[PDB]
RNA sequence: ACGAACGAGACUCUGGCAUGCUAACUAGUUACGCGACCCCCGAGCGGUCGGCGUCCCCCAACUUCUUAGAGGGACAAGUGGCGUUCAGCCACCCGAGAUUGAGCAAUAACAGGUCUGUGAUGCCCUUAGAUGUCCGGGGCUGCACGCGCGCUACACUGACUGGCUCAGCGUGUGCCUACCCUACGCCGGCAGGCGCGGGUAACCCGUUGAACCCCAUUCGUGAUGGGGAUCGGGGAUUGCAAUUAUUCCCCAUGAACGAGGAAUUCCCAGUAAGUGCGGGUCAUAAGCUUGCGUUGAUUAAGUCCCUGCCCUUUGUACACACCGCCCG
């Protein structure tokens, strides 16, 4: 198992609804990758343009 | 008259008058020193702005103020509210534009947050709850 | 509101009137009525009128 | 900000752009000062959303025809415009073409007219089952 | 595109899987097929797509 | 807009960014400085001016929870400032810049929340939003600076100092530095 | 489907943009005549700058402030985006940007509560050994448990004494028959004794010369000067009368307590909380009520996942409606 950190800038994020922990379901572009697209989910404010801290690249949500 | 500037300001209820005055230049809170209002902690608080208005506008101004009301730091902001109300009019009305620009400017370089207060005051407890939104438990068996 | 009482018990009666009068009678209350705008005689600019004068 | 407002305006304002349109301002701080001449409301409450709503409707007024208010310019523009001069289309076309079965139709009537046996004879299969 | 990411290939063409799902009315019912219909909606038709 | 940006003990610029995933809400200059912070929560607008709120009014305003203790606020900033001098002398260098890095280096990661698959509760872990990170950071080293001056003799300002000292400078010092391994292996392993 | 209402919007108060409006010798001011008193107060120990809730007698004066009448704000108003530009929504310049909260008050009815607010009120009941009536003592306050509403905290941001930094709520003298709001000095320590005096209230307390934020100060993580009862010994104080401390004050008694597992409430903004002060009861008077008021916080701007209104489809042996019928 590897856990690659990674810098995930919000291409946009999805409403803060489904799950009540005020999740939000996000679709970043690592900046860094190009065919891999993780689509993940975060807790709270977030807002297009700053990085999601990431320990390991590998996190993805669409509840999985 | 036209020669100095007598109006008021405020915190929430804590109220000052304060009165901007042509002569040496003298600065006077409650008809008392500065910065001896003496909170002794907030004894930084009332020249952030003495200190950052124009030490040239504070050499002509003669502060005194009237005051009553409310709490510490309230009549803090009344009087910091009510000496810049007291100069805008004295720098627009009695003096030209240009007399105006440093400090109109340098309303919001400190903040815009003193020419009028909050619109917030503490209002009526509603019963049933100790304070305005609180409610007093509800009880079983 | 009013009571009544019999020989078999109580009875109790209310009666609610609008007031009568449209304009501030006696029992007339405000002139306005709290409903929509209307016209009494409005004001248009319809006809020509057009360059020449009078002299009075 | 704001809420969506009511029939004591609704009616308010579909009397006055009716009838003092022409006389109705252009913008709320004229609107709000019509009102006080021109209105009989027993407050401030509802003088100061009509005069928000004139507002609108001067937005609305201008903007092409609008189909939300109701004004003289409209009703004559619109009655104008169908009061119209039709160019020459008597022959409602140029040169027609029309089907033989047409022409074969027209011989009962013993009738024909400018034409020429537009041909459209085969078909290809025809509604989808 | 991950898939395509490290591969032999560019992508490949995709070979699909191509399945006749069937339910009972009931596990239709707890599994969300579809719903009921109004007392004359239930006679015109909508299959899930 | 000052011609000067000082507290009478030490400079008020000179503030960064050290891991850019939380740039923007960790704040020093959104439009204004101070003589030494003090306000109602004026920034209480929504959650973002309160995400870009400013650092030093946000410890200090932050700092009154435990109920009658925002009944004592002059003395509680005393206490405050007083912390921060206590940096400035045993560690040396400016305590403002070593708190921004002692809040990166003890902000959380991940958070995982209840959604059981069959039936029993289990987690699931999202990115923590930075937001979140600096407040559970910040808010939870001050629930350390009580969990210490309740249990312990010194001070609120000393154990604030000894918490800023030894959570940048320091491994596994502080119950905010432990909170946030726990954090995120429970978010590694209820992915 | 049309033409109709009531319930919401409307009907009011409160708080907030008012440097322009309206004037009070019963209010304040008074900026003006440091004039008369004051200190030289100070560098200076002079001209003057600083401070007098110090006065001017009043037939000087004004409402900046001031209590507030009307005049008048604010209506998605504009525009940056969306819709169908429908009714509107987020934002920013004009800043008060919508909406500060308090109020006002339905149709059917519950059989929930009101006859111990009543001579509101039908039956019957008590009707001279009274359940009508005046009064005395006791009871409504007795404790092996359970519960809620509760004040004080569990101490170091503890906090002890002393200084000085800072109001508006409202009542305020005989009543529909007995006791109205305050202040001065003389004593004991405070409680408490004393008499002269202001007042039917912008007159007067009170420029409520309000606390907890303030600070000097301390011993030192020590059931510890804490959290501070219990009970002892007295002192006054109303009252016909405090004995099972009704209240006040002291010496002094020094205890149960280390932020609490069983269930649950509350608030996402001068709002919680900390919280001194008012006002209802009175011969005695608040840990209650409900307002004044300050020092003012953690995250939150989503969602019905938990408990809950309304909607539509839609089964029903239920017609007091799932706490219902119901079956062997």
């Amino acid at each position: 198992r590897v856990q690659p950190i990674k810098l995930a800038r919000v291409t946009k994020v999805l409403g803060r609804t489904g799950s009540q922990g005020q999740c939000t379901q996000v679709r970043v572009e690592f900046m860094d990758d190009t065919s891999r697209s993780i689509i993940r989910n975060v807790k709270g404010p977030v807002r297009e343009g700053d990085v999601l801290t990431l320990l390991e690249s590998e996190r993805e949500a669409r509840r999985l | 008259p036209l020669q100095s500037v007598q109006v008021f300001g405020r915190k929430k209820t804590a109220t000052a008058v304060a009165h901007c005055k042509r002569g040496n230049g003298l600065i006077k809170v409650n008809g008392r020193p500065l910065e001896m209002i003496e909170p002794r902690t907030l004894q930084y608080k009332l020249l952030e702005p003495v200190l950052l208005l124009g030490k040239e506008r504070f050499a002509g101004v003669d502060i005194r103020v009237r005051v009553k009301g409310g709490g510490h730091v309230a009549q803090i902001y009344a009087i910091r509210q009510s000496i810049s109300k007291a100069l805008v009019a004295y720098y627009q009305k009695y003096v030209d534009e240009a007399s105006k620009k440093e400090i109109k400017d340098i309303l919001i370089q400190y903040d815009r947050t003193l020419l009028v207060a909050d619109p917030r005051r503490c209002e009526s407890k509603k019963f049933g709850g100790p304070g305005a939104r609180a409610r007093y438990q509800k009880s079983y068996r | 509101v009013r009571h009544v009482l019999l020989r078999q018990g109580v009875l109790g009666i209310k009666v609610k009137i609008m007031l009568p009068w449209d304009p501030s009678g006696k029992i007339g209350p405000k002139k306005p009525l709290p409903d929509h705008v209307s016209i009494v005689e409005p004001k248009d600019e319809i006809l020509p009128t057009t360059p020449i004068s009078e002299q009075k | 900000m704001g809420r969506v407002r009511t029939k004591t305006v609704k009616k308010a304002a579909r009397v006055i752009i009716e009838k003092y349109y022409t006389r109705l301002g252009n913008d709320f701080h004229t609107n709000k000062r019509v009102c006080e001449e021109i209105a009989i409301i027993p407050s401030k409450k509802l003088r100061n959303k009509i005069a928000g709503y004139v507002t609108h409707l001067m937005k609305r007024i201008q903007r092409g025809p609008v189909r939300g208010i109701s004004i003289k310019l409209q009703e004559e523009e619109r009655e104008r415009r169908d009061n119209y001069v039709p160019e020459v289309s008597a022959l409602d076309q140029e040169i027609i073409e029309v089907d033989p079965d047409t022409k074969e139709m027209l011989k009962l009537l013993d009738f024909g007219s400018l034409s020429n046996l537009q041909v459209t004879q085969p078909t290809v299969g025809m509604n989808f089952k | 595109r991950d898939i395509s990411e490290a591969s032999v290939f560019d992508a490949y063409v995709l070979p699909k899987l191509y399945v006749k799902l069937h339910y009972c009315v009931s596990c239709a019912i707890h599994s969300k097929v579809v719903r009921n219909r109004s007392r004359e909606a239930r006679k015109d038709r909508t299959p899930p797509p | 807009t000052p011609d000067i940006k000082l507290f009478g003990k030490w400079s008020t610029d000179d503030v960064q960014i050290n891991d850019i995933s939380l740039q923007d809400y960790i704040a020093v200059k959104e439009k204004y400085a101070k003589y030494l912070p003090h306000s109602a929560g004026r920034y209480a607008a929504k959650r973002f001016r309160k995400a870009q709120c400013p650092i030093v009014e946000r410890l200090t305003n932050s700092m009154m929870m435990h109920g009658r203790n925002n009944g004592k606020k002059l003395m509680t900033v005393r206490i405050v400032k007083h912390a921060f001098e206590i940096i400035h002398l045993l560690t040396g260098e400016n305590p403002l810049q070593v708190l921004v890095n002692a809040i990166i280096n003890s902000g959380p990661r991940e958070d995982s929340t209840r959604i059981g698959r069959a039936g029993t509760v289990r987690r699931q872990a999202v990115d923590v939003s930075p937001l979140r990170r600096v407040n559970q950071a910040i808010w939870l080293l001050c629930t350390g600076a009580r969990e210490a001056a309740f249990r312990n003799i010194k001070t609120i300002a000393e154990c604030l100092a000894d918490e800023l000292i030894n959570a940048a400078k320091g491994s596994s010092n502080s119950y905010a530095i432990k909170k946030k391994d726990e954090l995120e292996r429970v978010a590694k392993s209820n992915r």
